[PDB]
């Protein structure tokens, strides 16, 4: 939460109109994470209830 | 037949048998991906959600595959696919009169009369469905003050004129616009466009009218449709797709697969180059490119039938837009020419896939209702006969 | 990761250039005291071979190339940042991260990425560390002593 | 593999250089047929 919190400051000072951020965990050295990140990035953008 | 009934995956089991059918798809598959960035191919195996495109961006909570611009790509490359490899099999008869509902109409002469290349048919086809997404004026949630309405005539005694009637009344009285835009069925189906309040007070009339109705009977209306086309209201933009058509559909072509066989919609008797003809398209379309043909006929020096056949093809789609679809005439055309050039058996058969339960059930009911007469007649599917069609059995 | 977000740019269809701007190491071999930018950076030319070579990954994926200069942060640099003024007597420019920031962003801007789209685009963000004549066996490890 | 041989020539203390001929592939990047050589080799010069 202490890198979760830096981001939200970060946000909260140089947002703009528009602006969207999106911060999540990630494991570069993991070719697993890789694979399953990209394949959260590019599939919907939908949200079912 | 035309937009609506597609589905995903739709002649995807063709294609990874037929040879004719691989063809017409990558064909078509890989112009699109080249020149606008996008393969319909995928579009069509798994439906996705958004999709941004060269200049445009098309967005949709459902599919991309039911919107207009790729649906009508889908639609008709999942047909021209099919006739391809009907062809292959040779079960393509040399005298078959053929015609098309609405985009279904540009696939029907793609694959009968081969009036354009498959890339060239996806072109006008998606820009066509781009076309219609911009034509009609919306709120800030994209609302429309218009709808589309289907009306069933039956279940009560009313009539053709009766309909007419009836809406033409309430269009003038309460000064609202209401218009027939589908003649589908003589008794049985037709589609009404314009405001609103006028669908809901025709929805109101057959309701009082019908003595029998509590539940609202006879009266769908279409979800979906936020455009008054096929009315009074759609005429100004068709001189740019009218041009569009003319750079897409050049004049080597063959007038005779067209002639007789080929039912426009704006013109629901068969397509034939005449003095005659020329003039009811002029009557229903007025347009500067007729009217002078009409004009002086006297051209009549052998350089010009081709030339002739290939603008009178084109005014037939390009104002396809504006007039009303009539699929009643165009059955009940069928039963005219027959009649007169003897009324031995015939088959009917739709093609596109699971499209083609739909006209072929719009064939059926009205095979039974004016058509009684007991002919030996066949209504084919190529979705579902698929076994009759290539006669396997 | 290039690859990966090839495969979506292309299986859900789009021409649009995925822009990727390449770390690179500030002009490999004239430092022998990095000890692990100078090295490892290098073979982004050969990368730039590798799209130069594959056909069909020009227009899901564009290669912006940047050469990351002397750039001063507190944690790892917190050796090197009294000598920073000493490497900049020398008529160099080191950076701030601010200021490499805004050089990144200008690679970023509409004129360099259509530059991107058309080919490769090797940027030298550094300040002219490369006709540096200064020694990296004395200045470096001193500074680091 | 010549860290492995420097290990012997120090921990047995000879003096002796191991003469390591690198098998370089020919002029990097004028070639895009090669497909193997012409990239890998190229490091070559930094292990030099």
């Amino acid at each position: 939460d202490d890198r979760l919190a830096f981001y939200k400051q970060l946000y909260r000072d140089h947002a703009r109109f528009d602006a969207t951020l999106w911060v999540v965990p990630a494991n570069m050295a993991s070719y697993s994470d890789i694979d399953k990140l990209v394949e959260w990035v590019g599939t919907e953008q939908t949200e079912s209830l | 037949p035309g937009q609506g009934i597609q589905h995903k995956g739709m002649g995807m089991e063709v294609r990874a048998r037929s040879k004719a059918a691989r063809k017409v798809w990558d064909s078509a598959d890989k112009f699109t991906r080249e020149t606008l960035g996008f393969s319909v191919l995928h579009v069509v195996r798994d439906n996705p959600t958004s999709l941004i495109a060269s200049g445009v961006h098309y967005h949709h909570p459902d599919g991309v595959l039911f919107l207009t611009q790729f649906t009508q790509v889908a639609m008709a490359t999942v047909a021209a696919a099919q006739v391809a490899e009907m062809r292959e099999q040779g079960a393509f008869v040399e005298g078959a009169i053929a015609c098309g509902h609405s985009v279904g109409e540009y696939t029907a002469l793609a694959c009968v009369s081969g009036v354009y290349e498959l890339e060239a048919l996806l072109e006008v086809v998606f820009h066509r469905g781009s076309k219609m997404h911009d034509i009609v004026p919306r709120d800030e949630l994209g609302r429309s003050n218009y709808r589309l309405a289907a009306i069933r005539p039956s279940q009560i005694d009313l009539d053709d004129a009766d309909v007419k009637d009836f809406v033409a009344e309430i269009s003038e009285r309460t000064g609202e616009f209401l218009e027939i835009v589908n003649f589908n069925l003589r008794g049985s189906q037709y589609a009404i466009a314009g405001t609103v309040a006028g669908l809901e007070a025709l929805e109101e009339e057959i309701e009082r009218r019908r003595q029998i109705t509590g539940g609202k009977r006879s009266f769908i209306l279409v979800p979906g449709i936020d455009v008054p086309f096929h009315s009074s209201v759609l005429r100004v933009g068709v001189a740019d797709f009218r041009r569009s058509l003319e750079r897409v559909m050049p004049r080597d072509k063959d007038p005779e697969l067209i002639i007789g066989r080929y039912i426009p919609n704006l013109v629901p008797r068969p397509f034939t180059l005449d003095r005659d003809f020329i003039q009811e398209i002029r009557d229903l379309v007025p347009a500067e490119p007729l009217d002078e043909v009409l004009a002086d006929y006297d051209t009549w020096r052998n350089e010009k039938p081709k030339e002739l056949c290939r603008k009178v093809v084109i005014e037939l789609l390009a104002w396809q837009f504006a007039s009303p679809v009539r699929w009643i005439e165009t059955q009940d055309l069928l039963f005219i020419e027959e009649a007169a050039g003897g009324l031995g058996v015939e088959r009917f058969v739709e093609i596109g896939v699971k499209s083609a339960p739909t006209v072929a059930g719009l064939a059926t009911n009205t095979l039974k209702l004016p058509e009684y007469s007991h002919s030996t007649v066949e209504v084919l599917n190529s979705e579902r006969d698929a076994a009759v069609l290539f006669a396997t059995d | 990761l290039i690859s990966g977000l090839s495969k979506i740019g292309a299986e859900r269809d789009i021409a649009s250039r995925l822009h990727v701007v390449l770390p690179g190491s500030p002009n490999r071999g004239m430092f022998g005291g990095d000890g692990a930018y100078g090295e490892a950076k290098s073979a982004l030319d050969a990368l730039e071979n590798r799209w130069s070579a594959e056909k069909s990954w020009a227009e899901r994926v564009s290669l912006a190339h940047a050469l990351i200069g002397w750039t001063k942060g507190t944690g790892l640099m917190g050796q090197n940042d009294a000598i920073v003024s000493a490497v900049e007597e020398a008529g160099v420019t080191t950076y701030t991260t601010d200021e490499m920031a805004a050089m990144l962003l200008d690679l970023c801007t509409v004129e360099t990425k259509v530059a991107a789209a058309g080919a490769p685009v090797k940027v030298d963000l550094t300040g002219g560390l490369g006709d540096i004549k200064i020694d990296m066996a004395e200045l470096a490890a001193k500074a680091r002593e």
